[PDB]
């Protein structure tokens, strides 16, 4: 047979975050996930007044906190947006 | 080394990586195209300047990235108390006249 | 170490007169055998100050900030005595319905 | 010899580069005199405009390069003198302050500003700090473009980050000194006249474009300066150090220039928090923010409840005056309830402060007279009679207390 599995790179996967209401409602088996507490107003003002490097402004449905790309993700975006080979060590 | 996302094209791309809508592995594979293999390493300025002006792939653009860029471009003093009250007032009194 | 000197000065001042300093001493980490003796001395000084100002019509009003501070912070007996004094002062003030011009009634109550 | 060389340099600075080299070679009293002469010569010979890095033009460029090299050597010597650290250090500090005041637009000004910031970043009050602060304030006031002010703000931000937002209170006061946030004829040939007319037209067009460019540049610089200041203030507030008062004062001063959404969000940060003094400052800042023209119950409740722990006087009087100055927001039988606690707490503190507090309600346009006696129900936590003080206030250590009570009655 074929085990009817899922590959690690399948185009369909859970969690589809969107442009930053809070979707902290439930989970599998119909249990309510605890809503993470809203961040401190001082910290929220700091983030809003100073955008972090690679500030996407996208929030995952599970938590209200924004999702920001890491250094390697900023590196891949730089290569992709500047139209070069997205692999640093691959002889073209 | 850093990078400043100011082009809406990059923001549509940056949104896709973060929002996980488009898989990262698929994005890497989609980056091996006719334009990525047209390398720009060491070319003279008189050549590159026209190449960017002309031979620039036009990637698709999403309204969400447009809003996010406007949010980034929104300065701290873009709309303070005066620029929201008297600037609204001058338009209002103009319409009245 | 210098708390007994402050208590002696407070007692001398109370005798000459006949709260914030006493509250700070009571709320001090030392007060809040020597510590027990200092606490007892502070309670006695507070009682003497309360008794001296008990004649005033505004005795419950003046002792209200001290009562709130004491409640937030022998101590139970002092708080109960202060609450009883405030209740008696409030009852006397309620009974003394005379206008401010007729200050003789307030003085007679005092 | 130094005076003769300085006079020769003043007369002919173009061909007196060796005189500067000789002065540097000749460079405690002699060293101080040489440094003063070098600073005076540099100030007299420095061009008033920025020198663009690379016989009419080539020789001038060579002379500018030689002058820049001499200034760099002088700056390097000054940095070593400052790092060595008393009279010589004070003289060097004075020379640095003069250079900042005069050659702010010249090259290496960032290095001079960095050296001044490093000297002022010390926890102890080093000599020349007042002069450096005065020079920075003058530069901030005079900088209409704000490019130098933005560079100084970035330098101060780096120093604050290095010091973990733990510096002298006067350092934060430099932010409030930003003026941007606080805002017959000779004969001419026939061909010459055509050139003059064209030059006049070009000058008018350039001036109009420069004014528009200046407006855009000032707005951009102001936004960047505000971003740096707000971030530094927010970081200081997060640290909750001893500079909270300076941060609150800076926040109150620069709150008007921020966005409407930021102003509304600032209330939550203020309400989210010497604890009594910090609460009083937060209440005062909230009142100041609400006092903005063209426009808080938790802050009002905190202010009312903070009176008992207090029992600073000028700040309390200013807050009460601002509350009274509010249009129809007070004197609706609520002020008397608020003033009842103030009268009760007035049994202590200086008589002048108590008299001023009494005069605040005495001069009030409200006709209520029961605030000094039994009054209406005491809501807002209460802790008092719901339903006297002057009688006890008469018996006080200060004889004038009885006279004030009699006058009030």
């Amino acid at each position: 047979e074929i085990d009817a599995g899922y590959s690690s790179d399948s185009s369909t996967e859970d969690v589809a975050p969107g442009l930053y209401n809070l979707y902290i409602n439930y989970d599998i088996d119909g249990k309510k996930i605890t809503r993470p507490a809203t961040p401190a107003a001082l910290d929220s003002l700091i983030a809003s007044i100073d955008k972090d490097k690679g500030w996407t402004g996208i929030v995952d449905p599970m938590t209200g906190k924004p999702v920001n790309l890491t250094t390697e993700e900023l590196g891949l975006l730089k290569r992709l947006a500047q139209s070069e080979i997205p692999d640093e060590n691959f002889d073209p | 080394n850093n990078v400043e996302i100011v082009t809406a094209e990059a923001m549509t791309l940056a949104q896709d990586i973060a929002s996980r809508r488009k898989s990262k592995a698929d994005l890497i594979d989609e980056g091996y195209n006719r334009w990525s293999f047209q390398s720009k390493e060491g070319l003279p300025d008189w050549f590159l300047d026209e190449e960017t002006t002309v031979n620039k792939p036009n990637k698709p653009i999403t309204k969400e990235a447009v809003l996010a860029l406007r949010e980034k471009m929104k300065a701290l003093n873009a709309r303070p108390i005066k620029k929201v009250l008297e600037a609204q007032g001058r338009k209002k009194m103009r319409t009245i006249k | 170490q210098l708390f007994p000197m402050r208590f002696h000065i407070i007692r001398s001042l109370i005798y000459l007169s006949r709260a914030p300093s006493l509250f700070e001493v009571l709320d001090s980490s030392y007060v809040s055998v020597y510590q027990d003796g200092l606490i007892d001395q502070l309670l006695e000084l507070l009682s003497e100050y309360y008794v001296l100002y008990a004649t005033d019509i505004s005795f419950p009003e003046l002792v209200i900030p001290a009562i709130v501070r004491s409640k937030r912070f022998g101590l139970l007996t002092l708080v109960n005595r202060l609450e009883q004094q405030s209740k008696f002062m409030t009852e006397k003030r309620n009974q003394q319905k005379f206008a401010p011009i007729d200050s003789d009634s307030v003085e007679q109550f005092a | 010899a130094l005076g003769i060389q300085a006079q020769q340099l003043l007369e002919e600075p173009v061909e007196n580069l060796h005189l500067i080299r000789n002065i540097f070679e000749k460079f405690i009293t002699i060293k101080k005199l040489s440094l003063l002469t070098l600073l005076a010569v540099f100030r007299d010979i420095i061009p008033g405009y920025k020198i663009r890095p690379l016989k009419e033009v080539a020789q001038r460029w060579e002379y500018e390069q030689t002058l820049l090299k001499h200034y760099a050597k002088f700056l390097q010597t000054l940095e070593t003198i400052l790092k060595s650290f008393l009279s010589l250090y004070q003289v060097a500090v004075r020379c640095c302050t003069k250079l900042i005041e005069q050659a702010s637009h010249f090259n290496l000004s960032e290095k001079l500003f960095a050296l001044a910031v490093r000297q002022i970043s010390h926890k102890t009050k080093r000599p020349g700090f007042d002069g450096i602060i005065n020079s920075l304030k003058n530069i901030f006031e005079e900088d209409n473009l704000g490019k130098t002010s933005l560079k100084c703000v970035t330098i101060l931000s780096r120093m604050f980050k290095q010091r973990n937002y733990d510096v002298l209170p006067d350092v934060y006061d430099l932010f409030l000194s930003v003026n941007i946030l606080n805002d017959d004829l000779p004969y001419l040939t026939k061909k010459a006249r055509k050139n003059y007319k064209e030059t006049k037209k070009i000058t008018q067009e350039m001036k109009e474009a420069d004014a528009v460019i200046t407006a855009q540049d000032k707005e951009k610089y102001q936004s960047e300066i505000l971003k740096i200041i707000f971030i530094t203030y927010f970081k200081t507030l997060q640290l909750k150090g001893k500079l909270i008062g300076n941060a609150l004062e800076g926040v109150a001063r620069l709150s008007h220039l921020l966005n409407i959404e930021f102003l509304g969000d600032l209330l939550q940060v203020l309400r989210e928090l010497q604890a009594t003094r910090e609460a009083l400052l937060t209440v005062s800042t909230a009142f100041e923010i609400a006092s903005a023209q063209g426009v808080l119950g938790l802050f009002v409740q905190r202010l009312y409840k903070i009176i008992f722990p207090f029992s600073e006087m000028e700040m309390l009087l200013k807050c009460f005056q601002v509350f009274f100055f509010k249009s129809k927001n007070i004197s609706s039988s609520r002020l008397s309830s608020f003033s009842k606690r103030l009268a009760i707490a007035s049994m202590q503190l200086p008589e002048h402060s108590a008299s001023a507090d009494l005069a605040l309600l005495k001069k009030l346009l409200s006709r209520y007279s029961k605030l000094s006696r039994l009054l209406t129900s005491e809501e807002q936590i209460g802790d008092g009679i719901y339903n006297y003080e002057p009688f006890l206030l008469k018996n006080h250590y200060s004889p004038a207390v009885s006279q004030s009570a009699k006058e009030l009655l």
